[PDB]
């Protein structure tokens, strides 16, 4: 069966560049041509260009021109994309999608997509901050300034689940992320049973927890 | 060389309603493939060559255009359709802009909540104000940041959830990032909520100590 | 020794954001706020706003409130401004100028500027037509090059051997999106009959070089 | 917050006159920039802090002011000091309106043309009309089509040079643009064009087909 193996992230530090690799499996890697798309956090899709693997033909969209260079080795059966001269708005997960044949079959299969954060900040820990509360009542934790993506968020060892909404993570003008998660439990609960967030950030092998009092 | 315009940039769909959605391109093509990506997954093929539907496609789906108009329709509409739907061709250089399908509900007022920047982070410099707003729909909504009746700008950061699976509704966290100096300068903090559910604006606000 | 370097031409499509850089060198980036200038095609030049590399502090003019973004990347001491929902009214050149410090001695080092053409066009070659001399001295002929995108285009005439007397007007912005150009050149009317006129067009954006014989 | 009026708009310079132009505020300040900007080059810190010239600044160069009115002063006018010049303090968000300062020819009459379009661009199904002004000074100046006596209006764009490095005059070209069968309706086209240099308007025209 067609698979394409993409890394699933990667950091790498503005002005440098990175080689990201799309290893096929399934078929002949020869008898299709592979296409690269770019989609920035929150955007589109956007089509960086494709290349035919038998003579390294490529054909790229205009604006990335001598920033997305496409490669092949037949080899190994691995399509690759150096994108150089890396800033924040290259941050972006990108999918490698093989085109069919004949081409009019679009794009039938696609790799899982490499997220490339670009970002100049160290691997660093996050610090939780509780967000107080003050017949339903919310209260949460702030997870505040760490790199990089992702971390995890746990209630309670993971006994409160529902009403649980852990935020999707901005990024702040520093270079880290910032992310809450808030629970809704009755008001009568407050003051009596304890509730506890277990923050854990697996880069900085840095584990959290925080008790959330009124 | 070849644009194309999705319409419209967001759909709300009831369950069991028809949707349509349709792509323009700038010039004449002969064909128009659509791709599903549902939120962090990758896209996948959806309809190729127009009408032909991929592998696992439901037969509620329908893919119709000519020219320069081609189209999406859902007979009827389920909630395991929710995604955002792209179009493309070779033709093209670049994908459309994509319309998103939401499941459509009835409309639900912003749950709203304030939090006061902690004791510890205080310790440091820089103070962060909270506002929830919990399980509300349709999406539209306005946070405003009221610090002693000045209008706050330029100094607050959102961050919305995707549709919930149980519910549908979203939720929505803004965060007011202040120096600690600049917070014990002023007494009163407010977070300003307005959504079409409400028609007065919630406000919740607290003061130092 | 300090150079600002912004990228030379931006086309980007109305409704979208751009980001445009202005890398710095020969001085610790830190030191020194960076504003941005807008300058209008045939208008004057327009304060957007300042930021303070070190803690990012930002001041803004107030007519540019969500239309203009800036930040800094202290790790390769860039400045970056990103305006957003992009219209025709927001095609302009964009600089970057260094703050003295104190502020009182002005913006010391300018930037190139960054040409934002906010268009819709696609890439397309010109179409070069002639202009031919008429029958009634000095005479004059040239060549239309018309309905090309993007800028620029380059005009020669026999190959760089007819430099007198040419003048090569700046393109102008048609209706359509496209540009249009004229370049002529007065020459002796008795030369009409022995010495042939070509003009050379090349527009590298489309790899197009077109060579047109100009003749009464 | 605050705004700052220049004056004039346009100068004209002779080589070796005195040159002085005037930066107004509608507020007092307390101390002027002034940059310098070429056509298509970046503005340049050219007098920063009312009267300190900036390097490469020549000594011809001053400036002066207090309170609203500050100015900028060329002891003797050089062909290299044509230019644009801005006035500006962090008190304003825009700059000085500018002063466009030229140099000043002996007055030259244009040299009129008129080009029908081409037969090849004909063939596409439009018509350029071009009508070509060479070699004038100053720049003022009033082109006028007229399709069978008819004065043209918003179907025409106009291009000119900058000021000429060899003999400083000007040059001025207006394209006439029409549908190919808009054009065949129509016999004389024609151009005409007045300039101070000129006694009576200059008309160039062509009958369609020739």
């Amino acid at each position: 069966q067609v698979q394409l193996v993409q890394p699933g992230a990667e950091v790498v530090k503005p002005g440098a560049s990175v080689k990201l690799s799309c290893k096929t499996s399934g078929y002949t890697f020869t008898s299709n041509w592979m296409h690269w798309v770019k989609q920035a956090p929150g955007q589109g899709l956007e089509w960086i260009g494709e290349i035919d693997p038998s003579d390294s033909y490529t054909n790229y969209n205009q604006n990335f021109q001598g920033k997305a260079k496409l490669t092949v080795d037949k080899s190994t059966s691995t399509a690759y994309m150096e994108v150089s001269s890396l800033r924040s708005d290259d941050t972006a997960v990108y999918y490698c999608a093989r085109g069919s044949n004949p081409y009019y079959y679009a794009m039938d299969y696609w790799g899982q997509g490499t997220s490339v954060t670009v970002s100049s900040a160290s691997t660093k820990g996050p610090s939780v901050f509780p967000l107080a509360p003050s017949g339903t009542a919310a209260l949460g934790c702030l997870v505040k300034d760490y790199f990089p993506e992702p971390v995890t968020v746990s209630w309670n060892s993971g006994a409160l689940t529902s009403g649980v909404h852990t935020f999707p993570a901005v990024l702040q003008s520093s270079g880290l992320y910032s992310l809450s998660s808030v629970v809704t439990v009755p008001s009568s609960s407050l003051g009596t049973q304890t509730y506890i967030c277990n923050v854990n950030h697996k880069p900085s092998n840095t584990k959290v927890d925080k008790k959330v009092e009124p | 060389e070849i644009v194309l315009t999705q319409s419209p940039a967001i759909m709300s769909a009831s369950p069991g309603e028809r949707v349509t959605m349709t792509c323009s391109a700038s010039s004449g093509v002969n064909y128009m493939h659509w791709y599903q990506q549902k939120p962090g997954t990758s896209p996948r093929r959806w309809i190729y060559d127009t009408s032909k539907l991929a592998s696992g496609v439901p037969a509620r789906f329908s893919g119709s255009g000519s020219g320069t108009d081609y189209s999406l329709t859902i007979s009827s509409m389920e909630p395991e359709d929710a995604a955002t739907y792209y179009c493309h061709q070779r033709g093209s250089y670049t994908f459309g802009g994509g319309t998103k399908l939401e499941i459509k509900r009835t409309v639900a007022a912003p749950s709203v909540f304030i939090f006061p920047p902690s004791d510890e982070q205080l310790k440091s410099g820089t103070a962060s104000v909270v506002c929830l707003l919990n399980n509300f729909y349709p999406r539209e909504a306005k946070v405003q940041w009221k610090v002693d009746n000045a209008l706050q700008s330029g100094n607050s950061q959102e961050s919305v959830t995707e549709q919930d699976s149980k519910d549908s509704t979203y939720s929505l966290s803004s965060t007011l990032t202040l120096s600690k100096a600049d917070y014990e300068k002023h007494k009163v903090y407010a977070c300003e909520v307005t959504h079409q559910g409400l028609s007065s604006p919630v406000t919740k606000s607290f003061n130092r100590g």
